[PDB]
């Protein structure tokens, strides 16, 4: 087997409204319904809608109602939930759970399985725009040992689900990556390679950044400050 | 709190809603496993119930046509209205009765159609000397009751055949009264001879043209003659928008069905038309006479109100026939007919004073209760009649319609109509047995333990050999079993002796408290 | 609806510690199930009717209770299992999450390496500068910074990143990150880092000097 | 009970002849039963209509009969200065057949009879006659007692007064077993009715071929009444015989005159010398009581029950206040001088104009239960409209008001199937008597064989009480102390003639008051609440008994320790015979 694949993640602007959809591989895609999950970023998953893949029994949940209508197609086997009326606040992940039947845990009707990977669902005005990379080199009156730091940040883009890594993943040992912060309704994050002091700059470390919104990618690399 | 329909239906959509009219089913099927999903709407509604799927259908009384009761029959565009409403749709669930209320008027100044049949034995002749001014002398009396009239006429004597006719010599086909010095016609069985006609004076000149004939034995055949005079409208020329009378004058018995048999006639009457071109009973030495609940049968089917005009002497006799025959009157004649017009006025009052209900094509699910609402206000319960009435007055009638079960077709249709009248009340009755849910029923369903049982309404039925929620566990070998575990300590009771257990799973029942809830029954 | 709250918000234990939640109902739920997500947002299934392990659970992790108040209890914990943790009731007809509960791994204090950088000269040809702090494998998660310009302390234009317990070694990394105009960046010439930790009292700093290569 | 519906004869007669409209069957001199039928329509020999009688010998596929010669050409003779004449042109003849010893009657109604002289005649009328045949010795013979000479002016001047120019003699013949030929006559005395009785030897012998006047010597006809009520009333529609006084020297007929007292209806106990006993009257206006008498005695108590009929009756529903669907009321006989009283039970139809009670037929003993029974014919009833057959078995108090069977029409539409029954003769010497049919709209006659009956009896044996302290049975593959008790079931059949191939499903059942989850004590096999066993009995004359193991349950497994156990064993037929009789056994234990 039982797979679930959700769709990647959504752009919207306020007051639109989103198409997600959950494809269903295995078992019958008729005698198992299936939910609809919201998970906002301060933790708290909460109950959503309802559908029956055979009929479409679309209960719903507290206070959600024409917040979000639940449709299904039997033929390609895949259900589909509409949110319409977007607002600021609905900047969530959207998870699709089945639900176990024969059993389902005696009384407890709910037992979900197979949730879906989850569609994080982006909710701004603004454009998107190409983001802006920042080599670092260290200090030069740093006092120097055996062992050096290198930092890359990337600074000004729209909505992040990226892969930053050094030299193509050439070197994933001592690499660390921060998740991005909010400002000036724009994200910035860094990420640093620690090595030790004769890695570099005997050798070459290039910073790798991809976006796969802008079709994006900057390699730029690490040079010690002149004089 | 708890009710009726709490602890009767909890096993099927069309069960609880046969329970109690006032039952209803919560088809959500978000709902945990096992829950009060029937019981009333409104802790439906405080059950947290989805409003949308809230199963509960309400018996209505719906009137499709409701055009209003007449003032006066004449000018009679083909629109004089005697019964309003004349359509309603009845939506029934079952166990549950629905009322609803008519009304009956007699339309001032009607037409009216008279249908003179007569017997013509040899004893009837000075009858003929006494009719020859029938048309031109009921015309007049009938004026002013009616702005128009349309008189007929017709005769029969019996069959011509064997023990009824002489058939000997042969100079006595061609005359049955070659003995006596006068002759008479050849026997008939029965000849149509005035169709119905506005033309008054066609009466005289087709009634001083006849004469009389002669049989054997004392009855005479008439219950024929009239047969043919009810089902053969078009030759006949019976109207629709008028009152239907049908005077049949008889001084002698009359032959019932199984009589002809003496004559080798066995074939029983089928109540067709059988008269030809020729004006003649054709099949009359073939098929049988017809019986009473044949002929009552034919005269309702085509609103006929018939008036035995007969003699003294047998008056009795059809007086009890009359107590068998619903619609008809018996009037006393003189011997030589000579009070005949004033009979036939009298026994027209008769018949337009009493309104009487008739019902058609019931069927044997719905019974039907009647409160006349009469002159004033006096409700007469159970009467379904009004005698001592007039013309231009109305009268109203509340029926009570109850169902007994879930009848097998959901559309059946019946009528209420007063006896000898046009105007029909048609009643559409459509039963609400079945719930909305069950048309999409899924069987073989995961969803009721492996295809063991269908899920329909978000309740899992299954047949033999399982039971439960979702049909967990089988009952072959359930008895024998260890699982007792249903309490938290071995020596506490099961289910805090508050429910019953199934399979090591506690089920409460059912509490005029309230509700009772919890693994071990231990809430409320 | 039903309101479920899980008393310990975050927890801790050494590797081979027993370890308990706690989640309490408000109606007497019947039945209460307990998903696990990790790392990467995907709850999956862990214990369904409060005592019955789904297929792939170890027989480490156990459920008991009844009424309104239900436990998960781990024996012998690893490093594998460290995630939140939530309880499901649908008895009533809002099927309720319980807020979660995260678990962390106990492990020895590493002080943290401290290092700065200045910004580029992209980022001084742009319009601005942008001076760095980055803090390398430190434990305890609770530390500060600080940021000093030319001897005084500025609390402007200063963002800190945390970061999530790594699977390998459980260190944590910080991120301070201050941006500012490059005309004021030019007027100034020493700029400092300061990271105060538990493990010694001596506050860590790391000072630069503009323009001195 | 026992009527086979699926395997039938049927015997066809020319088309239109009416074949079946009067049937019988007929004993020769070797004890044979061959069938007699009637066809009043058959082509003579001039290509018109005038009956015939066809004695089909029992052949067990069916198919055509052959057909009995009787005279059928117009007579006359001269005798003195008149001239007599019979005319035999749509006469009628076999609308009734009776059959006596080795001597066959059948009658013809309708048969015309003119006496001229000079110019004054004595007129047309249907005088009515009955042919008598002996088929083994070939002799022929004639029985006509409404034939006479009076001229017409004479009946004139004495006010139609003993008028039998109508008799129609023949309607209705009825042979009581002392050898006497009775003849209703609906027409006589000028449609009052009158019946006739003759010796058949007196008939036989007294017939001189050639002679169309002639008076058997021993003849004695009944009277004519001046009382208004008897006027029209068609005396003699149908006759029968028995014993309705308790003196076994006299016989004492039996008569319907169902146009009766104005079209009310009667049916008059008479004696050998036309004197009334009884008579019962009507019970509804024109309903047509006293069409069909039967005399049968179906409680078994020695003394003969009346079953009269009204084919016309209309029973009073609810949405209409009055259907016709047809009567019959049973009059069971008193002890002593007592007068039949009210009727002991009455039938009545349910499809609108079925004509039920149109014919009842005695069947005798149908199944061999001790008690006789009837079937009731409704030649226009059933829910299709084609025709049915009611068997109504015969019990201490009268009669079942339910029919234990009923038979529906295999002919198309309009047949009558059911206008003439006849039973009580067993025709393939199986031990039971049988059936057959007519259908004169179909031309036809089916003839329905009764199946042998099979009487069941059972047994079961179980303890008065149990002892749950008290262990001595372990479940299988378990060690358990259980308190346990054996249980007897024994299962026999009987019967007259019964197959060697038979055998019969038998469901053993414990706790039958309390639900399957309530169920205390099991069965120690497979730990069940019952059991479906089968047994062979083919030619077991003793009944086979078998005993089978059970347990009781935990002593805290179950609460009620006060309703008593009750236990149950029923038999049934598996799913060529049909099974009667005691089927159902229950027996109760308790602690
Ligand atoms: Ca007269
Ligand atoms: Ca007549
Ligand atoms: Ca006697
Ligand atoms: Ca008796
Ligand atoms: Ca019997
Ligand atoms: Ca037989
Ligand atoms: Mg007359």
């Amino acid at each position: 087997e039982v797979q679930l694949q959700e769709s990647g993640a959504e752009l919207a602007k306020p007051g639109a409204s989103v198409k997600m959809s959950c494809k269903a591989s295995g078992y019958t895609f008729t005698d198992y319904w299936m939910h609809w999950v919201k998970q906002r970023p301060g933790q708290g998953l909460e109950w959503i809608g309802y559908i029956n893949p055979s009929t479409g029994y679309t209960e719903y949940n507290q206070k959600f109602k024409d917040k979000a209508t639940l449709t299904a197609d039997k033929s390609s086997s895949t259900a589909y939930m509409q949110l319409s009326s977007l607002t600021s606040e609905d900047s969530a992940v959207y998870y699709c759970a089945r639900w176990r039947g024969v059993y389902r845990s005696d009384v407890h009707y709910y037992a979900m399985d197979y949730w879906g990977q989850g569609t994080s669902v982006t909710v701004s005005s603004a454009k998107t725009t190409a983001p802006s990379v920042y080599p670092l080199a260290p200090v030069c009156g740093d006092t120097t040992g055996s062992s050096v730091t290198l930092g890359c940040l990337v600074k000004g883009y729209f909505p992040e689900p990226v892969t930053l890594t050094w030299n193509s993943g050439s070197l994933s040992s001592g690499v660390h990556t921060f998740p991005a912060v909010l400002q000036s309704d724009l994200y910035t994050l860094s990420s640093s390679v620690t090595v030790t002091s004769s890695a570099a700059p005997s050798q070459s470390i290039t910073c790798n950044v991809a976006h796969p919104a802008s079709s994006t990618k900057v390699d730029k690399k690490i040079e010690p400050r002149g004089p | 709190g708890p009710n009726i329909c709490t602890t009767r239906g909890v096993s099927s959509c069309q069960q609880c809603l046969a329970v109690s009219p006032m039952c209803a089913w919560c088809s959500d099927e978000a709902l945990p496993l096992g829950s009060p999903r029937c019981d009333l709407k409104e802790n439906l509604l405080k059950d947290n119930c989805a409003p949308e799927s809230i199963e509960f259908p309400v018996s209505e009384a719906r009137v499709l046509e409701d055009r209003p009761l007449s003032d006066k029959g004449s000018g009679d565009s083909s629109q004089v209205t005697q019964v309003s409403p004349q359509r309603i749709a009845l939506r029934l669930r079952p166990d549950d009765s629905k009322n609803f209320s008519i009304q009956v008027r007699q339309v001032e100044d009607y037409p009216v159609d008279i249908y003179y049949l007569m017997d013509l034995s040899y004893s009837m002749k000075d009858d003929l000397w006494s009719i020859q001014n029938l048309g031109t002398k009921l015309a007049t009396q009938m004026r002013k009751l009616t702005s128009n009239l349309r008189i007929g006429f017709g005769a029969f004597v019996d069959k011509p055949v064997s023990p009824y006719m002489y058939i000997s010599p042969p100079e006595a086909l061609e005359n049955p009264c070659y003995d006596m010095k006068t002759t008479c016609l050849p026997m008939f069985g029965y000849k149509h001879v005035l169709t119905l006609t506005d033309q008054v004076t066609r009466f005289n000149e087709e009634v001083k043209k006849q004469s009389v004939s002669r049989n054997r034995d004392a009855p005479e055949g008439g219950f024929d003659a009239i047969m043919q005079a009810t089902v053969c409208d078009e030759k006949i020329g019976w109207r629709n928008d008028a009152s239907h009378l049908l005077v049949f004058t008889t001084d002698a018995k009359t032959h019932i069905a199984l009589d002809g048999r003496l004559a080798g006639i066995v074939q029983p009457n089928d109540g067709q038309c059988h008269v030809g071109s020729d004006n003649h009973y054709s099949a009359s030495t073939t098929m049988d006479y017809p019986s009473l609940g044949l002929m009552t049968e034919k005269l309702s089917q085509k609103n006929i109100n018939l008036i035995f005009a007969v003699t003294e002497n047998v008056v009795n006799l059809y007086q009890n026939y009359s107590e068998l025959i619903p619609g008809t009157t018996v009037g006393v004649l003189s011997m030589d007919s000579s009070n005949v017009l004033q009979l036939i006025v009298d026994a027209y009052g008769k018949i337009r004073s009493k309104v009487e209900l008739e019902v058609r094509d019931l069927p044997e699910e719905l019974s039907l209760s009647f409160n006349a609402t009469c002159l004033n206000n006096e409700v007469i319960p159970g009467l379904k009649s009004c005698m001592g009435l007039k013309i231009g007055d109305t009268v109203s009638f509340s029926i009570e319609a109850k169902v007994r079960g879930c009848p097998q077709e959901k559309e059946k249709s019946f009528t209420i109509k007063p006896v000898g009248f046009k105007d029909s009340l048609i009643v559409q009755v459509t039963f609400d047995c079945d719930c909305a849910c069950q048309a999409q029923a899924e069987p073989n369903s995961h969803r009721c333990n492996n295809g063991n049982g269908t899920f329909e309404c978000g309740v899992c039925r299954c047949g033999p050999g399982w039971l439960g929620s979702q049909c967990e566990c089988s009952e072959e070998d359930y008895r024998p079993s260890q699982q007792d575990e249903c309490s938290p300590r071995e020596g506490q009771p099961v289910c805090s002796q508050r429910g019953e257990c199934l399979c090591g799973q506690c089920v409460c029942h059912s509490s005029d408290f309230g509700k009772i809830t919890g693994k071990y029954c231990e809430c409320d | 609806q039903i309101v479920l709250t899980q008393s310990p918000a975050i927890m801790s234990a050494s590797p081979g510690e027993k370890v308990t939640m706690t989640c309490s109902a408000s109606s007497s739920v019947s039945y209460m199930h307990w998903y696990q997500q990790k790392s990467g947002t995907s709850p999956k299934r862990w214990i369904y009717d409060t005592s019955k392990l789904a297929s792939g659970v170890p027989a480490r992790f156990s459920g008991s209770g009844s009424g309104t108040s239900y436990s998960l209890t781990i024996s012998s914990m690893e490093a594998e299992d460290a995630a939140t943790y939530y309880c499901q009731q649908w008895s009533s007809k809002p099927p309720t999450f319980g807020a979660g509960t995260k678990l962390e791994l106990k492990w020895a204090d590493a002080a943290p390496t401290v290092s700065i950088f200045p910004p580029s000269s992209e980022q001084l040809t742009s319009g601005g500068a942008s001076v760095v702090c980055f803090l390398n494998n430190f434990y305890p998660k609770d530390i500060n910074v600080k940021w000093k310009i030319d001897g005084s302390e500025r609390q402007n234009g200063v963002l800190n990143s945390w970061t999530d317990q790594d699977s390998k070694d459980s260190t944590y990394s910080m991120s301070s990150t201050l941006t500012l105009t490059k005309d004021e960046y030019e007027r100034h010439n020493s700029y400092t880092c300061e990271a105060t930790h538990k493990t010694s009292t001596s506050p860590i700093v790391k000072s630069f000097n503009r323009n001195e290569c | 009970l026992n009527l086979d519906p699926v395997q039938l004869t049927f015997y066809a007669g020319p088309n239109g002849s009416q074949f079946g409209f009067s049937l019988d069957f007929h004993k020769d001199s070797h004890g044979r039963v061959a069938i007699v039928v009637g066809a009043p329509r058959t082509l003579g020999p001039s290509q018109e209509e005038t009956g015939g009688v066809f004695l089909c010998p029992w052949r067990a596929e069916g198919g055509q009969c052959p057909s009995l010669l009787f005279d059928l050409r117009d007579e006359t003779r001269n005798v003195g200065s008149q001239t007599l004449q019979t005319f035999k042109a749509r006469q009628g003849l076999g609308a009734s057949v009776v059959s006596w010893s080795d001597v066959i009657v059948a009658c013809a109604p309708w048969q015309h009879w003119n006496v001229l002289e000079k110019t004054e005649e004595a007129e047309k009328t249907p005088v009515g006659s009955c042919f008598l045949a002996q088929p083994e010795s070939g002799r022929r013979a004639e029985y006509s007692p409404c034939r006479g000479n009076t001229l017409s002016r004479i009946y004139v001047e004495n006010d139609f007064s003993w008028d039998k120019r109508y008799c129609e003699a023949g309607f209705s013949s009825v042979v009581t077993q002392a050898g006497e030929l009775v003849l209703g006559a609906p027409g006589g005395y000028y449609f009052l009715g009158l019946l006739a009785q003759a010796p058949v030897a007196d008939i036989f012998s007294s017939y001189r071929p050639g002679i169309l006047l002639w008076h058997v010597s021993s003849q004695s006809l009944s009277f004519d009444s001046s009382n208004p009520e008897y006027f029209d009333g068609y005396w003699g529609y149908s006759v029968a015989v028995g014993e309705f006084d308790g003196d076994l020297n006299t016989t004492e007929y039996v008569v319907g005159a169902p146009t009766w007292s104005w079209t009310l209806g009667a049916v008059e106990i008479l004696d050998s010398y036309y004197q009334r006993l009884h008579r019962l009257r009507g019970e509804q206006m024109a309903s047509y009581f006293g069409h069909s008498v039967a005399v049968t005695d179906v409680n078994g108590d020695g003394r003969h029950d009346l079953l009269v009929g009204a084919p016309l009756y209309m029973e009073s529903r609810a949405d209409r206040k009055l259907a016709e669907v047809g009567r019959v009321y049973l009059f069971l006989q008193p002890r002593g001088p007592h007068a039949l009283g009210a009727p002991s039970l009455l039938l009545t139809g349910t499809q609108l104009y079925g004509r039920f009670g149109s014919a009842i037929a005695p069947l005798g003993d149908l199944d061999r239960d001790g008690y006789n029974d009837i079937a009731v014919a409704a030649p226009y009833g059933g829910p299709s409209g084609r025709g049915q057959v009611l068997v109504f078995l015969g019990q201490s108090e009268g009669l079942r008001s339910r029919p234990s069977q009923v038979l529906d029409s295999p002919f198309p539409t309009g047949s009558a199937f059911g206008f003439s029954l006849r039973g009580a003769v067993d025709i393939d010497d199986n031990g039971y008597p049988d059936l057959i049919v007519g259908a004169y709209g179909a031309n036809q006659v089916a003839v329905y064989r009764a199946q042998p009956v099979v009487k069941a009896s059972v047994q079961l044996l179980v303890q008065d009480s149990l002892n749950p302290a008290v262990k001595s049975c372990v479940l299988p593959q378990t060690k358990t102390p259980v308190s346990c008790f054996n249980i007897q079931m024994c299962v026999g059949a009987t019967g007259h003639n019964i197959p060697q191939k038979l055998s019969l499903n038998a469901e053993l059942q414990l706790d039958r008051q309390k639900p399957r989850q309530g169920r205390r004590v099991l069965l120690l096999g497979s730990q069940q609440a019952g059991t479906t066993l089968n047994l062979d009995l083919g030619g077991k004359h003793s009944p086979i008994c078998h005993t089978t193991m059970a347990f009781l349950r935990d002593e805290a497994d179950f609460r009620d320790k006060l309703s008593p156990i009750v236990l149950s064993l029923n038999v049934s037929l598996p799913p060529a015979v049909v099974l009667h009789g005691d089927t159902h056994v229950q027996e109760q234990t308790r602690i």
